[PDB]
């Protein structure tokens, strides 16, 4: 590289914060979003002790912090935190000065505008940024697969939303935002682990129930069947090393926690399953555009990597779909950073070069230029 | 080479730095003085009308405005520098200090004490 | 352990004829004619000092290269000035870090034997490359050829 | 003759003093050579399972890619259905 | 908000150093002493402004000392 | 040496009081904490007998004295007795007045606040110094070990107790303090001599007692062997000569003696061995410093150097803990004044300079300033 | 005067063993202590080792858990499509 100027594809997300500049494969950094501040007292002196540590440096130290995330459901709910997390991504894990590159955040859809506005009123003024774009989480998502048509179902760790897209025409009347995500599963994995005797209760041990769900739970095919298997044999018993020893084994509960995804009623929400919010969101799409976006069904975001997830959903919407129709789910390797490779891709290309909200036209109409024609 | 010719070499080399530090940092304020003396210009304006006077006085007023913005922006900026400074300091600290601990030996007695000791009675000079 | 044999060095004979005296005086009857640091602790506790034998151990280690145990005529002369520890404090860290700063006139973060060559020449003191070879392997940890900053602390550390 | 008692207290205090010095230096020696002992013991296991392990990994490096061979050849039946 | 505290701190201090330009009713004497008490505060301002560069040049060598003893500790 | 000021770092503990300068590796006078009246009536006139003889005058008249230690647990119990060691100590054994020098006290953890608090006292109205500061015994001897993390057992002659330290902070709620110590064991061996005729009941035989504790007493790997093995043959029985002659064999009270710290029941107390209270300290902790706990845990204080602890401890801890972590007991050689060099090293630090408890700070909150921000 | 004499020889004999006797215990501490210091060393080594075979263990465990899933999916569908 030289002359010339890239663009930093920012990611806030909900759990995994992911950045890197336009035009690579893979973001260049990719470190939790906790902030977490020490709580006990401290006795040595001089041992060079900070006031917060954040990202991957809380997830070392986290027996003696307390890990609070900022985002909560997509929306932003502490912006001190949210700034200190943006200045420690561009200064310690890019190290490239803000002043010299445009950035392009990522939003969930139907967030609340305040969020957005002070998120590029922070982007102008104590960042200084040239010029900031912001961009829904689906269609990026859609840029990776090499797609222009499509429903993506991109179940994050915030939030899950589903955006239906045909011909590069979203339908905005179609999108069907649930907030059942990661984060949900890891708590109610962390409350059915409890009725065999594990109980995990302080913020720092959720991660230690994150990190169970992510290499223990799998989606069931058949959930009834998988019920009445696990509690016969004792085929799908594995185990699984603390932090400290003391293994623990896992039973039926490796299937139950994932299942919550087509049964929101486990943990008490009322609503359909990831199953049939996709279907009821086709459903609302114009009746000659069903047949491809049956075709052309679209996974992304980290809580769609499940082992065994991309088959049970297909045999649902099967179920659920016309007979006739073909039901196809497109779930490539790369899921967990497919917003961001769509993001670099977006970033990239030339037609896009004139959308970027300049300083100076923030500087004429205020924070509320984001709302207006760019979008 | 001899280890006294060696120490010899460290003052020595010690003191032409201390003395290319001290020159270095006197020119610097020379120049820097002529430099900004260049910069702004002293005035000579008694006797006027008080038109011209206060057009100046407004004049200067907006300078000095604009100087202190850039300032006192430069000023945040190298705040801003230094704590990031002192941050990667104390984090490169904790990452390999522990055992770095400084020590001072104090048993070590006087040598002629510790001879005389040994010796007793027939200690006088030696 | 250098740095007393440095210190000794500005001493001429009498020094040496002192210490053949002072071993008349002390070692005289001696079954080895020589002392050990299994000696050297007998006679402290003798004289009244009770120190651990790891520091024993310790020192001489630090003055016992040829595995003799003892302490050669130079050695021994590098010993007797290296029981009074006189260069204490060794300056001032910070001092020293401005003037390594000011070293790398290069500005890299290396330091060049260019200035190496020219800050001898500022000294003038008889030194062919070879005494300039092996001050960098003396202080060269890396072998970066170079002065690194942690290296320049550790060949001045304690260095007054 | 007092003369001589006298001497031979001092030497009597100096033979205390230099079996108390022997005494303390053979424990020392005894615990280090135990101490020896068992951190023999301690390499020698963490030298079977770091030569275990290896095994095991040459073995899974096997299993993979005979797997993988099995899901190309099932690859290319899938799309010929297809 | 904590950038809006920061964004009015920083207008507030800039009102702040704004003095009062009330003078055109004083005499030629007293306006030369403002005018030259102004040109000495510009020196001063001046002066701080070429310590700021030299020790943020001392700043990006020392954070380029920090990055190699990073690389250092690897 | 010269200008500029050095501090005291005096450390009163229970059995030995050790003190010396800031900034060097050993204490400068180490002497036993015992203040004996005579007890006899006295016929010789003129001789010059004093009322009290302290320190080490006063371990070399024992025969007509009647030593009492002025600190019983860790806690003072006669204060006139405290102020005269800490007199003879400043003035005798030092030989600096207090006027000029900023002194470091120690206390061990859990003790009540009036000891601490008439402690300060004394110091800043008796003796007058410009300042003082109290630290806990147990941090001393982490920084001692050039460690910042690991739990401590600091066995000393008064109490036992096991802090636990990780990154820099303490953890209050983990703290296990345990009262028997030396001074205990002294107790039980002489208790237990009787078995074979030896009988020593004055308090100046105690003294005797404790020579043949240190010079004798070893910790058994395994305790039943040991048992089993000294019934047959006679290969332990080590002979000592006492003050007078009439030497003593001691058979199996060799380490029967040190073994009362694993098996706290012989003198009768209820609770368990140094064994398991550190295993109980490191469970109290969270579940992801534990490894770092049992890699790094520290031996100190005087009573831990009985030949063979530090593999029978490690033996205990090994089966007690998980089968995978790594147990690692570190016992330095300079372990009995560990807690004096960590001090000195505290008071050396620059950092540490603004710490002390200045006069004036106490004149105007009175003595319970210790409680307060300077702890 | 005798008793004098007879208990100076006998110093002087045990002073001598005893002054031996610490000598042998020293050497014999030293060669046992660097022995161990290099057996030391050694451990460290394995134990190194363990740690990368055990951690490319985990990651080959993981790549054919992933591929055997994929393989068993495209298996079923297959089947269904003949
Ligand atoms: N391999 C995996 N298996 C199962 N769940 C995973 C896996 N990786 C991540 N997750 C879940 O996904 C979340 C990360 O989702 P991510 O896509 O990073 O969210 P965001 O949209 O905020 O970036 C984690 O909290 C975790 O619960
Ligand atoms: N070499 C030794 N072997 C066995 N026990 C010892 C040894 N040295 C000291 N002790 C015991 O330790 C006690 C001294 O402990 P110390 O650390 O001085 O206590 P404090 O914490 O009050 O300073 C003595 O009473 C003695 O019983
Ligand atoms: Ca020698
Ligand atoms: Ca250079
Ligand atoms: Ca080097
Ligand atoms: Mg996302
Ligand atoms: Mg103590």
């Amino acid at each position: 590289d030289d002359e010339e100027t890239t663009a930093l594809v920012c990611d806030n997300g909900s759990g995994l914060v992911k950045a890197g500049f336009a035009g690579d494969d893979a973001p260049r950094a990719v470190f939790p979003s906790i902030v977490g501040r020490p709580r006990h007292q401290g006795v040595m002196v001089g041992m060079g002790q900070k006031d917060s540590y954040v990202g991957d440096e809380a997830q070392s130290k986290r027996g003696i912090l307390t890990l609070k995330y900022p985002i909560e459901h997509g929306i932003i709910t502490n912006w001190d935190d949210m700034e200190k997390i943006w200045h420690h991504t561009f200064y310690n894990e890019l190290r490239v000065a803000p002043e010299e590159h445009p950035t392009l955040l990522t939003e969930a859809p139907l967030n609340p505008k305040a969020n957005r506005e002070k998120m590029t009123q922070i982007m102008f003024e104590t960042f200084n940024v040239p010029a900031m774009y912001v961009a829904i989480q689906a269609v990026l998502s859609l840029y990776a697969s090499g797609r222009t048509t499509g429903i993506v179902l991109d179940s994050g760790d915030g939030v899950t939303h589903n955006v239906p897209i045909y011909e590069g025409y979203a339908l905005p009347h179609a999108i069907m935002r649930l907030d059942l995500a990661g984060r949900d599963l890891t708590d109610y994995l962390m409350k059915i682990l409890t009725e065999r005797g594990y109980s995990f209760v302080t913020t720092a041990e959720r991660e230690i129930v994150r990190d169970i769900k992510e290499k223990l739970c799998y989606v069931a095919l058949d959930f009834e069947n998988e019920m009445a298997t696990a509690a016969s044999s004792s085929s799908l018993e594995k185990s699984y090393e603390l932090p400290d020893g003391q293994v623990i084994t896992i039973g039926n509960e490796r299937f139950r926690c994932p299942e919550t995804l087509f049964q929101p009623s486990f943990i008490g929400m009322e609503s359909a399953g990831i199953h049939e919010t996709t279907y009821n969101s086709i459903m609302k799409c114009d009746i000659d555009i069903r047949k491809d976006l049956y075709a052309n069904n679209v996974l992304s975001g980290g809580t769609t990597m499940y082992p065994g997830i991309a088959d049970r959903m297909q045999k649902e919407i099967t179920a659920l779909a016309p007979s006739t129709m073909k039901i196809k789910i497109i779930a490539p390797p790369e899921r967990k950073y497919s917003v961001w490779i769509g993001g670099s891709i977006l970033a990239s290309l030339s037609t896009f070069q004139q959308m970027w909200i300049s300083k100076q036209e923030y500087d004429e109409a205020g924070p509320s230029i984001v709302h207006r024609k760019c979008f | 080479i001899s280890a006294s010719r060696k120490l010899q070499l460290k003052t020595l080399m010690l003191q032409i730095a201390k003395q290319e530090l001290e020159r270095e940092a006197e020119e610097r304020r020379g120049e820097k003085g002529r430099a900004l003396s260049t910069r702004c210009q002293p005035l000579e304006l008694a006797g006027l009308s008080f038109a011209e006077l206060q057009d100046l006085c407004r004049q200067l007023h907006a300078r000095v405005d604009k100087v202190d913005e850039e300032r006192y922006d430069v000023e945040a900026k190298v705040t801003k520098n230094i704590t990031e400074i002192a941050d990667l300091n104390q984090k490169i600290f904790d990452l390999r200090g522990k055992f770095k601990r400084p020590t001072l030996r104090r048993v070590r007695i006087s040598a002629d004490a510790m001879m005389q000791a040994l010796l007793g009675a027939r200690a006088k000079e030696t | 352990d250098d740095i007393y044999k440095a210190a000794v060095e500005q001493l001429t004979e009498e020094q040496k004829n002192e210490f053949k005296a002072a071993f008349d005086i002390f070692v005289l009857g001696a079954e080895d004619g020589c002392i050990s640091t299994k000696e050297l602790g007998k006679v402290m506790r003798m004289l009244g000092q009770n120190p651990t034998p790891e520091e024993l151990q310790e020192m001489i280690d630090e003055v016992d290269e040829d595995g003799s145990g003892t302490v050669d005529f130079d050695e021994f002369l590098v010993m007797m000035v290296r029981c009074m520890k006189d260069d204490s404090k060794g300056k001032s860290e910070e001092e020293l870090s401005d003037l390594f700063r000011m070293f790398d006139k290069n500005a890299d973060g290396y330091i060049d034997l260019e200035e190496l060559k020219i800050m001898l020449q500022a000294t003038g003191e008889t030194i062919t490359e070879d005494d300039i070879e092996e001050l960098m392997k003396d202080g060269d940890k890396n072998n970066d050829g170079r002065i690194d900053y942690d290296e320049f602390l550790e060949f001045m550390k304690g260095v007054e | 003759a007092q003369k001589d008692e006298e001497k031979m207290e001092i030497q009597e205090i100096q033979l205390k003093e230099a079996k108390h010095i022997a005494e303390d230096a053979d424990r020392k020696y005894e615990e280090v050579a135990r101490k020896l002992v068992i951190i023999e013991s301690d390499l020698e296991r963490a030298e079977e399972r770091a030569e275990l392990s290896e095994g095991k990994c040459a073995e899974l490096e096997e299993e993979l890619k005979t797997v993988t061979n099995n899901l190309k050849s099932l690859e290319a039946q899938a799309e010929k259905y297809s | 908000g904590k950038r809006q505290t920061e964004r009015e701190k920083k207008k507030k201090i800039l009102a702040e150093r704004r003095k009062v330009l009330a003078i055109d009713h004083l005499n030629e004497d007293q306006l030369r002493e403002k005018a030259k008490e102004l040109w000495q505060s510009i020196y001063n301002l001046e002066a701080e402004k070429f310590d700021l560069q030299e020790k943020f040049k001392q700043q990006k060598y020392e954070i380029n000392v920090l990055r190699n003893r990073i690389n250092d500790n690897q």
